[PDB]
């Protein structure tokens, strides 16, 4: 700490180097496939233009 | 006759095999149901949802 308030030199120049530390990426469950009452409704659209598009 | 029912009593079989019945797999408030299923060395998690 008496080192960090030392006003000699900032260092910031110097960018935070995180070369030693492996960044994690987690995953997560898409939230556009939750299905709600509005997907729902998007889901009965696209089966029925499936239909028609055959029909 | 009461002779005969007695001497019955004592051929019955009193054998209950156990119940081992799996828990079926629900439904999440969102619609997704989790399936599991293992191979070789690998275990997997299916999420399937209503959808296209």
């Amino acid at each position: 700490i008496a080192a960090a308030k030392d006003p000699k030199d900032t260092f910031e120049d110097i960018p935070l180097d995180t070369r030693h530390h492996t960044f994690t990426k987690k995953i997560s469950f898409p939230k556009e496939w939750l299905l709600t009452e509005e997907r729902k409704k998007e889901l009965e659209a696209a089966r029925q233009q499936a239909l028609l598009k055959d029909a | 006759p009461q002779e005969i029912k007695d001497v019955l009593d004592s051929f019955r079989r009193n054998v209950q095999p156990f119940t081992n019945v799996a828990k079926p797999i629900p439904i999440d408030q969102f619609g997704r149901a989790c399936g599991v299923g293992k191979r070789k060395a690998s275990s997997a998690r299916a999420f399937v949802v209503e959808g296209t």
